[PDB]
């Protein structure tokens, strides 16, 4: 097969030696997947520093960095956060699949 | 410090009302980001049928050729997605339009003069005089003959008036509808208005009863504030009723006792649809959107 | 020219609701609001297209130059 | 099938070499260019 | 490029004699272990690992004789010249780790290759290395080959006498 090898792109020329500050770069993406991953990597009682920024509008790239305390990279760190977004969404279908069985 | 399974103990959906075009629901316990992204994926993401491509053969009317397009592009139509799949515009028009992602509407109208006797109304004086979005005829361009068989291509507001005649014009054109989102155009987006608001708070500080009581009323919509006697005093009896009007701080006899604020993790969502889909199934659609868009993401490689 | 078939701000289907809205005037002889509110018109961003509409086409389409006189 | 419309009385008209630019119904010297079937194609946007 | 040009050169030649194979690579070792004091020093100190290109190329021109000519290196004894079986192994496990730097086939045609051959394990280093996880043109100087087989016909049939194939 062919894994796609331009949505996710990791800014060396930000990255950490250690690998515990990374930034990521993310195409065709905006404040929808940015402001909501973001609330779930902070939500990691590792994480130092995250935010995301758009750079410019009118092209679709989103900058976002993690920044760790040690014991875990920014990858591992961007991961439970891919994670912990995607079974959130788990129980938000879970509950209004459920109230609509109890109307 | 957060969980995902101590998300899963506080997060209540109370839904208030379900349609066919419209739903009311709440979101209890839930952050305005994840909220706000859910508001986002139905109005630019959810994808949906409209046309794209309009092909005149002749149009005689007074409307213009690039005007009539552009409401025929705008009309809902009640395709199912995922019915079809996606266009690909890197290979050519004669390698692009399958039936898997096309569906092809047509028109044919002329108008003529009506014999008819007595200022009079124009469709008792013409023939098609009124182009109806119910005139877009759906063609099954090959296997749609069977699978679109039990489900024909319609609009879902067919009494939208696309187009006016008098006798001598025609208007004699075939479009191709095709899947997309409603970020590229606004006439992909599956939704009238998916909208949230914040739930109302309303805190009274000190009691209002008596003649406070019968005025205080009456800053609010009329089932909000509750009273019966200095018994029974000034209370809230549905905050989701409240519009937030900020009436009673016009008042310096109770801009003091009250304090409007928000309740800042209930929301109360109001979506509505096209025409197309339910509301309550662009909602799953767009929770699921979010669920594969980070998906994508966690199972893609870190270049660079 | 003719009523456009989406709002502008919302997005609602508003086409559909120019010649209902011109029978409720006529012949229910309604006013202008209560005929708004029947044909399910209720943010004021989409009142505004049905009720502050020329409909021009009907002053256009008295100039046909294929039919004689 | 050639066709032209007069401007005057709306007759559709076909007009050959060495014609008048002259309508044949009415006198009228204004005489415009119909529209056939053939296609044009509109992103409806 | 030129490093490059050297591996692929005494790989894929069929006339080369068995002396010529191995002072390529005694000089190539003889550079490896000059390096083991004098620049094995700055790793943990400032600066990427885009300084040692020069080195992560001529490790992979040796390694690109391992994986075409370990057969003229060794004896019925097995004993290897200039200590192959203690020189890998020995820079595999130094600070610069050569094994993910390097091209991705032609360091795991080496791995599959010196476990068979018996002189350095590192199944267990590319098992390592990839799990970590400006550069565009040094992949693409490491992924070319000069001496590729050719897409010419009836020159290759003077070059049958001349060049090596895969096997």
């Amino acid at each position: 097969e062919e894994p796609d090898r331009e949505k996710i792109k990791l800014l060396t020329q930000a990255t950490s030696e250690d690998g515990t500050s990374a930034s990521f770069q993310i195409v065709e993406e905006d404040h929808t997947l940015g402001n909501a991953l973001r609330y779930v990597i902070m939500k990691n009682p590792d994480v130092e520093f995250c935010g995301y920024s758009i750079p410019h509008p009118s092209e679709n790239l989103l900058n976002i960095r993690i920044q760790t305390y040690g014991e875990t990279t920014a990858v591992d760190a961007l991961q439970k956060g891919l994670k912990d977004l995607m079974d959130l969404c788990d129980v938000v279908e879970s509950k209004f699949t459920e109230k609509i069985k109890s109307m | 410090e957060w969980n995902v399974e101590k998300f899963k103990k506080d997060f209540e959906v109370n839904i208030s009302s379900l349609d066919a075009r419209e739903a009311n629901f709440d979101l209890i316990n839930i952050d305005t980001s994840i909220a706000n992204a859910f508001r986002r994926i139905m109005i630019s993401e959810v994808p949906s049928v409209a046309a794209e491509y309009v092909y005149f053969f002749n149009n005689t009317s007074v409307i213009q050729d690039e005007v009539l397009a552009h409401r025929i592009g705008l009309v809902p139509l009640k395709v199912d997605p995922d019915m079809l799949t996606w266009v690909d515009s890197n290979l050519p028009d004669d390698e692009k339009f399958t039936d898997e992602n096309t569906i092809v509407l047509s028109l044919n109208v002329k108008c003529t003069r009506n014999p008819d006797a007595p200022s009079t109304d124009p469709k008792e004086l013409y023939n098609n005089a009124h182009v109806y979005a119910r005139d877009l005829k759906f063609e099954p361009q090959g296997r749609q003959s069977t699978t679109f068989a039990d489900c024909p291509v319609v609009p879902a507001d067919p009494d939208i008036l696309l187009a006016k005649l008098r006798p001598g014009q025609e208007i004699s054109l075939k479009a191709h509808c095709i899947l997309g989102i409603g970020g590229d155009h606004a006439k992909f987006s599956p939704v009238s208005t998916a909208s949230y608001r914040l739930l109302p708070q309303i805190n009274i500080l000190q009691p209002i009863k008596g003649e406070s009581a019968r005025r205080f009323q009456k800053c609010f919509p009329p089932g909000v504030i509750g009273i019966d006697e200095g018994s029974d005093e000034a209370y809230v009896k549905d905050a989701r009723k409240d519009t937030v009007s900020r009436e009673v701080l016009r008042y310096e006899e109770f801009a003091d006792k009250v304090k409007l604020g928000r309740v800042r993790n209930h929301f109360i969502f109001n979506v509505e649809s096209a025409g197309a889909m339910t509301p309550e199934e662009i909602f799953f659609k767009s929770v699921r959107i979010l669920k594969n868009k980070a998906e994508y993401l966690k199972n893609c490689p870190i270049t660079q | 020219m003719i009523v456009p078939v989406r709002c502008f701000s919302c997005g609602k289907v508003v086409g559909d609701k120019w010649e209902s809205y011109l029978n409720l005037l006529q012949e229910d002889e309604l006013d202008e609001g209560t005929a708004l509110s029947r044909l399910g018109l209720k943010r004021y961003c989409c009142r505004r297209m049905i009720l502050t509409h020329v409909d021009l086409i009907e002053k256009f389409l008295r100039y046909n130059p294929l039919e004689k006189r | 099938t050639l066709k032209y419309i007069c401007a005057e009385c709306s007759s559709k008209l076909s007009l050959s070499r060495t014609d008048a630019v002259r309508c044949k119904d009415c006198g009228h010297r204004i005489l415009l260019k119909a529209r056939t079937k053939r296609l044009v194609q509109f992103e409806a946007r | 490029k030129s490093l490059q040009y050297l591996g692929s050169y005494i790989a894929r030649a069929k006339k080369l004699s068995r002396t010529q194979i191995i002072f390529v690579a005694s000089y190539l070792t003889s550079w490896l272990n000059r390096y083991v004091i004098e620049r094995e020093e700055e790793v943990d100190q400032r600066g990427g690992m885009e300084r040692f290109k020069h080195f992560y190329a001529a490790f992979q021109a040796l390694c690109y004789i391992f994986c075409f000519r370990h057969n003229i290196f060794r004896d019925t004894d097995g004993n290897w010249e200039c200590e192959l079986d203690k020189f890998f192994q020995r820079m595999v496990i130094s600070k610069f780790n050569p094994l993910k730097f390097c091209n991705e086939n032609v360091m795991l045609m080496f791995a599959r290759i010196a476990q068979q051959e018996s002189v350095a394990y590192c199944f267990s280093i590319i098992e390592n290395n990839n799990n970590e996880r400006t550069r565009q043109q040094f992949i693409d100087l490491q992924s070319y080959f000069p001496y590729d087989p050719l897409f010419l016909k009836n020159y290759k049939i003077l070059m049958k006498e001349y060049y090596i194939e895969w096997s």
